[PDB]
């Protein structure tokens, strides 16, 4: 079969965590929330 | 697009076995600014590249992840701020 | 006359067999030593190498020509080449044959020519019979899946040796349409363009009665749409 699909999965899976992450360091330590 | 263009013939893993060294560096690029916020081009031949952060600049695959990739990579070269 | 018949019958042309498109093989015909008993079988024997020479170069006109991928399937398309790569397995026994008599010929040069013959006889029937089918494709040029069909209709023949190398063939296209379908019914996407296989909600689809082959009922053909039409929706 061709696909690169079965390479995708393990990286969709740490742009998420890459992007939770981001949102948590602005709001318990830059007071977005707060502004 | 020569992959899926011929996959039912004997000439599929000439192709194959092309293709998947030839798709080894873009791979080994993916595989750094994602995890390592370092972006990596041999010639600049990629067009993909990289106060208030977002004033850098930006210059088949499957382009549903390609530019999801662009912001991904300049948030990992914040957080190591 | 030994060595040189096997030469010309592999395919390379001399000038004791002046190659024509119209005489295909024949002698020169004009030897002032010649004999007439020699002569018929001479004549007989030119035709298996004839046919042999259309056939491959047929094939390697129409295989390999392209990276695969115009809109008739006449001349393109992978059911054509599936075709031609049948068709090339189904002709290693003539090249057995011929391997064969050069062995014989090097350990005895005075073999007589109704030996050779004899052997020949099984080749002799087989090649005129599925020179038609070839024939019938490339002049009505015929596309998609109505190749299918046309093997298949010699296909019902009572002649064993014609039968089995003719499904040889059919299950040679068989295999290419299947790893089509592999992907649609599982998918909804074809990597195919320009050969129709009744696939054109029916979201920038359609079901054709025409191209449908004969043993495939439209009721299996409704289910293998079902199919694939319900895993692209979800």
């Amino acid at each position: 079969v061709l696909m690169k699909r079965s390479i995708t999965a393990p990286l969709a899976a740490h742009i998420s965590l890459v992007n939770k992450a981001a949102v948590d360091y602005f709001f318990v330590e830059l007071h977005l929330e707060a502004h | 697009q020569e992959a899926l263009h011929n996959c039912s013939n004997e000439h599929y893993p000439v192709l194959l076995s092309l293709l998947k060294t030839s798709c080894e560096p873009y791979t080994r690029f993916i595989h750094d600014w994602v995890y390592s916020g370092v972006f990596r081009d041999a010639y600049g031949e990629f067009m993909i590249q990289v106060k208030l952060y977002w004033t850098h600049g930006y210059v088949v695959f499957l382009k549903h992840i390609a530019h999801d990739i662009y912001v991904c990579g300049k948030t990992i070269n914040l957080l190591k701020l | 006359m030994i060595h040189e018949l096997l030469l010309a019958l592999s395919g390379y042309p001399g000038s004791i067999f002046t190659w024509n498109k119209r005489s295909g093989l024949q002698v020169s015909q004009d030897f002032p030593f010649l004999h007439p008993s020699e002569t018929s079988v001479l004549n007989r024997l030119c035709r298996l190498g004839t046919d042999y020479i259309r056939f491959t170069e047929f094939i390697e006109q129409y295989t390999g020509h392209v990276q695969q991928q115009q809109g008739q399937g006449g001349l393109h398309g992978i059911y054509l080449r599936a075709f031609c790569t049948g068709l090339d397995s189904v002709l290693q026994p003539y090249r057995q044959a011929l391997l064969d008599l050069e062995q014989e010929f090097l350990g005895d040069p005075h073999l007589s020519i109704s030996h050779v013959n004899y052997f020949l006889d099984q080749f002799q029937l087989l090649f005129p019979s599925v020179m038609v089918v070839v024939e019938q494709i490339k002049s009505q040029k015929i596309h998609g899946c109505q190749i299918l069909e046309t093997v298949y209709k010699h296909s019902c023949g009572g002649l064993p040796p014609v039968r089995s190398a003719l499904e040889k063939i059919l299950a040679v296209c068989h295999g290419v349409m299947y790893k089509q379908l592999s992907a649609w019914m599982l998918h909804g996407l074809l990597l195919d363009q320009h050969e129709e296989f009744f696939i054109k909600s029916l979201k920038q689809f359609s079901l054709r009665v025409e191209i449908l082959p004969s043993y495939i009922p439209v009721r299996v053909a409704e289910k293998i749409l079902f199919v694939g039409e319900s895993v692209q929706m979800f």
